[PDB]
């Protein structure tokens, strides 16, 4: 490398290249830099932290005439690698990172063409802030972006502009994230579903201002609600919907109210599970935390009526009167009305004692029996409000879950990146100037 | 050792680490590129990353670092800082939460023919997607595509040093078994630069997962439980305790549900045969339940309240049965006037509690017959829906 | 530019960035000092802390960086890298994790009148007292401490950056806002020294309420679930054979929202939240009612020969408290032979009678204490639940950040 | 007029810390080493990781460095940063953080006669594999590895220091004013070996590294009161089963079924101490899964006597042969009026004699349900006793072997 | 600035930050150390780590950086760079997880006189041993060894600035509170330098827990279990639900041991109070749970099956009780028989059940007994574990 060894020492020492200014001949002119960036692999969208992780490659493009040289000249050398400290830069950062971290990870060698043409293609880590909207998960998309400007220079000075293409000898735009073939990873969760890019000028901002421009390049994502689905809702929906099953259960079996809290318990169980993959917002409740919330009333006002139900069929003549209006309310007009089953002078005072015995032993059986038929109609009754309470319940639980899922199911984003813009800022509709 | 520094301070008097080390530009640099894997350090499923403690030697003639060890008392290798020549820009592309380049700048080992030799060490934090499929029997396949970045191939040209990664030196994994490892070179044209291949050398391992932790805290008790549900149908519904068993076990086995949740990756791409095993499963704990809550309700049916139909005494028992080890066996005082009547009421009682308890003693009996066929129902079903789920992937293992 | 390249040249012979700049001993260098919160990252109960991301503004008056425009192109005004000039050694004194500076140095802009300005990011971890008494209805008072390290007050003054808005600036469009925490008041402050070494402060107030919701959906209701099944308990029959598994999962179910709490609270001891009183008050109340229940079963279950009812129970709970409750109780060898069997079948039979209305009048008493203890749970219950209720809900962020005490 | 002064830039002004003290490219530098552990702070299991504080003392000859005091005033020792001598490199090889070097650049000392001693403290996270069979009576074997990153054999070689009676310390070295006591790991054996290696002539140059080996023995108090006790008391609990009665509300299946679970608690408190590895089963994981197939088996055996208990005359039949074997063998191995009121009175006594001989049926079903009550749970007890005393007996004899070395701490 | 401009070209054209700052060899650097505490950052007990902020102040006269202010303008003190200058070498000994030395190199006041007050911040983290003995009323001394590494004192003589450290500026605690704070010098030997005493200064603090946290997350809920235990004793055999209640609390005893267990080192120097409470209470329900099991044997004892022994009958019948309700033509011919067999029936029916009813009463008098027991032992055990130290506390003012 004699060649670029004198090509160096020509461009850097001859010329006595200064990297602290600016390339422009006057002050008052501004330095175009094109941006684009290449997506990777999306590394993952933490929800607690409301953190995103990517993996991108970051584009710049200027020109600097102070790096310029005949290739004929110089052995025919049209492209030089240099280290990024040698030359200007035009000072790019990630302005809305949300752990400190706002340069490109590996400061990877500058390519200087012999036209002038700076071009730096570093790769980068970056850990941006993405609020989550929770009102649809596990059905939800989510709106990241990443903003792009400098702090070192305002738009006096640098003039943020996006990367252009050709298409046929016709200039276009490159108004969206780029996706190498060779070297992007689908994301197993996030499926990408809009990626533009957008140059944003604050009209009211000052030109002295950093916050005057920069470049947002934004990231709609689908969640992939398969694996949630499987292994979170169908679980926690069986459960739920199985208290139903203490309805017709009998008040004999002792055991329906053990059924109806061990589903509140694991109703519980999951609350807490799912609470910990979501952060702590207040701007909506999650639609699994809907659902888990309606199912945890429902299941409470469940037991609550298997209380209900046992004591009315406890009930006995020693402690409570059944009145003839609620016996037949509850053994004859709700019955047929729900369908259910149904029923259907010395011998004589010699043995005088155990003639006496006898008429007291028979008034003993039959007013056991009388205690004993009362107790079969408080059972019936008992199971008269269950079946009422069955058929009034169970309705109710598979509507409102019916309704908390389709609200999640029928989720979708939105047919174009930015509401009341029509551009969908897809390479299959290219902006030819 | 005087030669030593009069020899270093003559190779750098004025030396270039910008320009690329050869004697002409059109030349291309000649680097042979090996992996040493130290130690695989963990394999994070959930996030799905790798961590490995790797030595990347990196071999390549310096043009202008040569000299005549007769000229320098005969030294004829030096050790020199890194930072201070040209190097190759090696970069690992899938890097997830590491760094992309070496941070380490060790000592380069030069020979008077300009020959270096420079292993820097690294901790590699690298992308791996995780296939879920055969989870805790999974095998992996995790890859480091390692690549100068700003060179392209007509320029520097990367060769690996051996067809595999060097394990000579690796360290025993107690959670993994490196089954195959072989690096491949590659040359890719990205959209970023037509017209101009870049080269990569990419080190892929095979590595089968040890699977004996996952059996013993996991899939024991897993099957325990799915061993117990089935015992609910030789309970006698008047135990009072069907219920209790059977919801526990579903407790148990939701419990382990989420646990395995929290140990894999949740992507979409593939569903784990484990987690099919537990949604099957439950799905069977949760029909077992809803089957004896309809048993313990039939045991319960009396003439005080339902009538038995022809149809389920016809099946349950007269032709179920049939089929069964038939184990189961299917004068004018008013006082005296008061109490003849009273003794032949109380012997019309007797006679219709005795019927009443006749008809009760049927239904129970037809719960009996539920409960048995259940019961084989459990044994066959359970058995083959668990063979059907692992012994596929069992099978598959020792087949290998 | 050529001409800025001299411009800078002619700045920087003979310029040192170590040294104060002060043209007489005895000046004092003035330092106009501001805060741009782009975000409020979080505030970690666990570790007392607040996250923020700010952007810093720094004002000062370096008379070596001066120069007359007219004389080098009319250039006005140049952006320098801040390592290249003297800095205000100002550093943020009451961070928590022993991080004191500026995330990203950048550039200076340095006017021709001398008059630097730089305005560098920061990600700060500043510790935070957290006041755990009304958690999760709480509001904190996070302060941020900007200070010289080195410097005295009688080599570099600060004051409040206003040109006068002594506030945190926050723009509208831009600012990151989070979605736990509303900024209620957001002041800035000059502290003088305390009254040589000595300093002066200026310190940048953020008083923040949270946003409770989530509490109010993961803890509270559950809470108020499982305490009004704890109430229906007593209204369980005992001879269902269900009131402790009833009660008893129900302390277990608030040991799991306990278990839910314990990792969101704070860990100090200076007081007790809110809803850890609510949870512990809610967890005695299950535990009375466990302990009630198995007085009331012990009644229920009583022998009726084993035990005689002493005279003051049958008053009290037989003819007393059911009118207050509301309670209301309904309401020839062969001839010898058989006569003698026939007499002792009648015996029996009224024995049989005697001692069924000494076990319904136990089982009558244990349905009256049951009733009676339910409305008691009701009215404890209620009346508790109001006050912490009405006690969380009453407690409101400051109308003035510097109340009067 | 300090002396330092003047014999630092007599010894540095020409000095290149770049080029190894030898007077030929073929002699070697010999390095005399000496490790001292102040605190073995921690061993965390699940990520494998040795943490320790250590003093890495090692000692050259650089003679380019070489001064007498009568020429400087009487100094016998220059402290000098350790930027601006040569260094031999050593590093910990074996360290898993990616922490090579030393934690701390200390000054190197430079006596008269060209003595260079450097005692850097360091703070090491070394990798050691855990053997977790014997868990929570097991023993570790930690080995630290140092070795030149630079340099080959030929070039630095290593021996160990010696102590004032000239003995080689070919172990941890000791210090009783800086050595702390870990409360949960006593340190039985740390030799130090010198390995020398890759000597052959296709090999290449020759490697050589120092390693110690850290032997040590878990203190396992903690882990049987707060572990150990309170499982084997609960697991024993499944046994109190067999005494319940077999009625409707006996609770048999409900105490069997919540020893089980909360065995299963324990094996979740387990998982949260032990390494995650898959080399071997831990003895408390295994003593666990022994006592939850065991309630298991307990869980059917209560569900098989409570079907048997509870059996009736209306839905079953008295099986001979079942009771021969459980009552006989295991005990023994161990008008018209007139004529209507008679009739209705024979219906009664008749009716009585029923339920007499079907309550006889049912005690000889509850009898029998005892029996085998009994013999299970006599046969339940011996197999958990058994079991549980030979999975601890496997600890008993767990002991670190009879090693020929010196003890590490003097007592 | 001119004038100091030139006063810092002037100091460091020739300076040394290699050689010690003295005029002759023979002489001691002497140096002020002053350690202010400004934060108790944490106290890890598991890993047995001391997390603190602090301000080590550092005072010494560097012979070579004096000046005459009459010619510098009268510039008397100036700020420096720490990094030029030699500096003490001091070290945390006890470092366990962070850092040895200071790495924060903040400026230095330099005073025309020569003198030096250097005051850098550091994030210690340093060991302690935690004694867990009367954990959460525990005290616990933990310490700060600082020493010149590579400087003996016959070269470098470090003194304290003070006999305590600086705690003017110190942030209170939620979690402690510091009782005594002191700082000691001392001169050790050490094995490596057997005729060159190395000297440092330890700063020792004792620190008393606030219990309030852990009082109202833990104790109060095992108090509460610990409790319910007692009541299966009052609770009627004949519910059929006290299995129910002592399992439960045993399974909510076990998943309290987990968070104890947690919350504690795993040494073996000493058992903690909250480690001794709980095998105790778990101890206590097992008892609870087999002696309950024993008294439900006894209370479905059959009178078929089983008679009641002698020695019960004297113990549980007629001396307990007293020491603690009540104590203890064919067809005419075959009707008549009939009602004679359901006479006798009634007879045998009747004996059984007074039979089974003294098994139940001896039941009853067990469950009596055992209440009383029962709930003397958990309140003295309870009180047997905690009121020791208590009392203590309460005592130290």
């Amino acid at each position: 490398l004699n060649e670029e060894e004198r090509l160096i020492r020509h461009l850097f020492q001859e010329k006595g290249y200064n990297k602290e200014l600016r390339p422009v001949a006057h002050k008052e002119e501004s330095v175009d830099v094109a941006l684009a960036l290449t997506l990777s692999n999306l590394i993952s969208l933490k929800e607690v932290e409301e953190t995103l992780t990517t993996n991108v490659w970051i584009e710049h493009g200027w020109t600097d005439n102070r790096l310029k040289w005949n290739a004929e000249e110089f052995g025919n050398i049209s492209v030089l690698r240099l280290p990024p400290d040698m030359v200007w830069l035009p000072e790019i950062v990630l302005e809305n990172n949300n752990d400190g971290s706002f340069q490109i990870s590996y400061s990877c060698n500058v390519l200087v063409y012999h036209y002038g043409f700076v071009y730096w293609l570093p790769p980068a880590i970056f850990r941006s802030s993405c609020p989550i909207s929770v009102t649809y998960f596990p059905f939800d998309w989510q709106n990241c972006s990443l903003k792009f400007s400098s702090l070192k220079y305002t738009a006096k000075e640098i003039t943020l502009s996006l990367k252009q293409d050709a298409k046929e000898n016709r200039t276009y735009p490159v108004e969206w994230i780029i996706i190498d073939p060779e070297g992007f990873t689908e994301n197993g969760e996030w499926e990408i579903v809009h990626r533009p890019a957008r140059v944003n000028v604050d009209p009211r901002a000052p030109l002295d201002s950093p916050s005057r421009q920069d470049i947002t390049f934004y990231l709609i994502i689908r969640r992939k609600p398969l694996f949630y689905i499987i292994n979170i809702l169908v679980p926690c929906v069986l459960i739920s919907f199985m208290v139903n099953l203490v309805f017709y259960l009998p008040a004999d079996s002792g055991e329906k109210t053990s059924v109806a809290i061990s589903v509140l318990l694991a109703q519980s169980v999951f609350l807490l599970l799912i609470s910990k993959r979501l952060p702590a917002t207040s701007m909506a409740i999650p639609l699994i935390g809907k659902f888990l919330l309606f199912g945890m009333v429902l299941v409470t006002m469940v037991v609550v009526i298997c209380v209900i139900v046992l004591n009315i069929h406890f009930r006995t003549p020693s402690t409570h009167v059944l009145s003839e209006g609620v016996k037949k309310l509850f053994l004859e007009t709700l019955p047929e009305l729900l369908h259910m089953s149904r029923p259907a002078q010395e011998l004589f005072n010699e043995l005088k004692p155990a003639v006496d015995g006898a008429n007291f032993i028979v008034n003993h059986m039959r007013d056991q029996n009388n205690y004993n038929e009362e107790k079969d109609s408080w059972n019936r009754v008992a199971r008269t409000v269950d079946r009422l309470c069955l058929f009034v319940v169970t309705p109710v639980m598979v509507v409102g879950t019916a309704w908390i899922f389709l609200q999640g199911v029928y989720n979708q984003p939105p047919p174009q990146p930015f509401p009341g813009d029509p551009y969908s800022y897809n390479v299959q509709d290219k902006r030819f100037i | 050792s005087e030669h030593e520094t009069r020899l270093v301070a003559k190779l750098f008097k004025d030396y270039s680490s910008v320009v690329r080390p050869v004697e002409d530009h059109r030349q291309v640099v000649e680097v042979t590129v090996g992996l040493q894997l130290i130690q695989l350090i963990n394999v994070d499923e959930v996030n799905q990353i790798v961590t490995t403690n790797v030595r990347l030697k990196q071999q390549w003639v310096d043009y202008n670092l040569k000299w005549n060890p007769d000229d320098y008392g005969g030294v004829k290798k030096i050790h020199i800082p890194s930072e201070k020549i040209w190097r190759p820009d090696l970069v690992l592309y899938n890097n997830a939460d590491g760094d992309f380049a070496i941070v380490k700048f060790t000592k380069v080992l030069l020979q008077y023919t300009g020959h270096i030799t420079w292993t820097p060490p690294a901790i590699f934090k690298s992308y791996c997607e995780i296939i879920v499929t055969h989870f805790p029997f999974d095998e992996q396949n995790c890859s480091m595509k390692l690549g100068t970045w700003t060179y392209d191939g007509s320029v520097v040209a990367i060769n690996p040093e051996s067809d595999q990664p060097d394990l000579s030196n690796f360290m025993e994994s107690g959670e993994w078994v490196i089954k195959e490892s072989r690096g491949w070179k590659h040359s890719v044209t990205y959209s970023c630069c037509p017209d101009t291949p870049y080269l990569d050398i990419t080190y892929h391992f095979v590595m089968q997962r040890l699977p004996l932790y996952f059996i013993v805290n996991v899939i024991i008790p897993c099957l325990l439980f799915s061993f117990l549900t089935g015992l609910v149908f030789y309970l006698p519904t008047d135990s009072g305790e069907k219920m209790t068993l059977s919801i526990s076990v579903l407790l148990s086995l939701t419990v382990f549900l989420l646990v395995i949740v929290e140990l894999i990756p949740s992507t979409s791409s593939a569903v784990p045969l484990i987690g099919k095993y537990m949604l099957f499963t439950m799905v069977f704990v949760i029909a077992s339940i809803i089957i004896t809550v309809i048993v313990i309700n039939t045991h319960h049916r009396s003439p005080s309240t339902h009538v038995m139909p022809n149809w389920v005494r016809k099946v349950f028992i007269d032709t179920i049965p049939n089929i069964m080890f038939f184990s189961t066996m299917k004068i004018k005082h008013p006082e005296v006037k008061s109490a003849i009547e009273g003794i032949k009421y109380i012997a019309e009682t007797m006679k219709s509690d005795q019927e009443s308890n006749n008809a009760a003693a049927e239904w129970k009996y037809v719960a009996m017959v539920m409960d048995h066929i259940l019961l084989g129902v459990f044994m066959l079903v359970c058995i083959i829906g668990t063979l059907a789920v692992f012994a596929g992937r069992l099978i598959e293992l020792n087949q290998q | 530019s050529e001409a800025e390249g001299r411009l800078r040249e002619k700045l920087f012979s003979g310029y040192d960035s170590s040294v104060r700049p002060a043209r007489e001993v005895g000046d004092r260098v003035r330092v106009s000092v501001g805060l741009i919160l782009a975000q409020l990252i979080s505030l970690n109960e666990k570790d007392e802390e607040m996250s923020t991301k700010v952007y810093l503004d720094l004002e000062w008056t370096d008379y070596r960086l001066s120069w007359d425009p007219a004389e080098h192109d009319g250039i006005d005004s140049l952006r320098i890298t801040a390592e290249s000039v003297w800095l205000p050694d100002v550093v943020l004194l009451n961070n928590n994790d022993g991080n004191f500076d500026v995330a990203l140095d950048i550039s200076v802009v340095v006017s021709s009148d001398g008059s630097v300005r730089w305005q560098p990011p920061g990600i700060y971890r500043s510790s935070c007292s957290i006041q755990v008494t009304y958690f999760p209805f709480d509001w904190q008072n996070c302060t941020m401490v900007f200070s010289s390290y080195s410097y005295d007050s009688s080599e570099v003054s600060l004051q409040t950056g206003l040109g006068g808005h002594q506030e945190i600036h926050i723009h509208e469009g831009t600012f990151i806002e989070n979605g736990q925490w509303e900024i209620i008041h957001k002041p800035s402050r000059l502290i003088q020294p305390p009254g040589e070494g000595q300093r002066q402060e200026v310190i940048f107030y953020l008083i923040i309420r949270r946003k409770p919701l989530f509490y109010l959906v993961n803890v509270i209701a559950p809470c108020i679930l499982i305490t009004l099944l704890a109430i229906f308990v007593f209204y369980l029959p005992p001879d269902a054979g269900e009131k402790m598994g009833l009660s008893i999962f129900a302390l277990l179910t608030l040991t799991v929202f306990l278990l839910l709490l314990a990792d969101k609270v704070p860990e100090t001891s200076l007081s007790v939240p809110i809803i850890i009183k609510y949870l512990m008050f809610t967890m005695v109340l299950v535990t009375f009612s466990v302990i009630l229940s198995v007085v009331v079963l012990n009644l229920h279950h009583r022998s009726p020969h084993t035990h005689q009812m002493p005279l003051w129970v049958r008053q009290i709970f037989i003819h007393k408290l059911p009118l207050y409750l509301r309670l209301k109780r309904p309401k020839l060898p062969e001839l010898r032979e058989v006569v003698s069997s026939i007499s002792y079948i009648a015996r029996q039979l009224q024995e049989q009678e005697d001692h069924d209305a000494l076990k319904e009048d136990w089982q009558f008493v244990a349905m009256v204490v049951d009733r009676l203890f339910l409305w008691t749970f009701i009215i404890f219950t209620s009346v508790g639940t109001l006050v912490i209720f009405l006690d969380a809900t009453y407690h409101l962020p400051p109308p003035d950040p510097f109340p009067s005490r | 007029k300090n002396e330092e002064l003047r014999l630092y830039h007599h010894l540095f002004n020409n000095y290149d810390p770049g080029s190894r003290p030898v007077r030929e490219p073929e002699d070697t530098v010999t390095i005399s080493l000496k490790v001292t552990l102040t605190n073995l702070i921690s061993l965390n299991e699940k990520e494998e990781t040795l943490t320790t504080s250590v003093w890495i003392g090692i000692d050259w000859q650089d003679y380019r460095l070489n001064y007498s005091k009568d020429d400087f005033g009487g100094i016998e020792t220059l402290r000098v940063p350790s930027e601006l001598v040569w260094l031999p490199e050593i590093v910990l090889e074996n360290n898993i953080d990616g922490q090579f070097g030393v934690a701390y650049d200390a000054n190197v000392l430079v006596y008269e006669g060209g003595s260079v001693t450097w005692l850097p403290p360091a703070i090491y996270r070394s990798v050691c594999a855990v053997e977790v069979t014997y868990f929570p009576f097991d023993w570790q074997n930690c080995s630290l590895i140092f070795r030149s990153q630079t340099y080959n054999a030929e070039e630095v070689e290593f021996t160990f220091a010696v102590d004032n009676d000239g003995k080689t310390i070919n172990k941890i070295d000791i210090d009783t004013e800086a050595y702390t006591e870990n409360g949960e790991w006593a340190i039985d054996f740390c030799p130090g070996v010198i390995r020398r290696h890759h000597g052959g002539a296709t090999d290449g140059p020759g490697e050589t590294d120092v390693i110690y080996s850290l032997i040590i023995r878990r203190k396992p108090l903690f882990y049987v009161i707060n572990i150990i006790v309170p499982c084997v008391l609960i697991s024993g609990l499944v046994l109190l089963a067999y005494f319940l009665p077999a009625q409707a509300g006996g609770q048999k299946c409900t105490v069997s079924i919540n020893v089980l679970l909360a065995q299963t608690v324990f094996l979740f408190l387990i998982a949260q101490k032990i390494p995650e590895t898959s080399l071997s089963v831990p003895l408390l994981g295994r003593f666990l899964i022994f006592v939850m197939v065991v309630a298991t088996l307990i869980v059917m055996n209560c569900v098989i006597v409570l079907n048997v208990s509870q059996r009736t005359p209306t839905t079953h039949a008295m099986s001979p042969r079942l009771r021969h074997v459980l009552l006989e063998l295991l005990p023994r191995l161990l008008a018209p009026e007139v004529r209507c009121c008679v009739d209705a009175v024979n219906f009664v006594a008749e009716s009585t004699r029923d339920q007499e001989a079907t309550g006889e049926e049912v005690s000889d079903w509850v009898r029998m349900g005892n029996a085998l009550d009994n013999i299970c749970f006599w046969a339940a007890l011996v197999l958990f006793s058994v079991g549980s005393s030979l999975i601890f007996l496997g600890a008993y004899f767990n002991r670190v072997p009879d090693l020929p070395y010196a003890p590490c701490i003097q007592p």
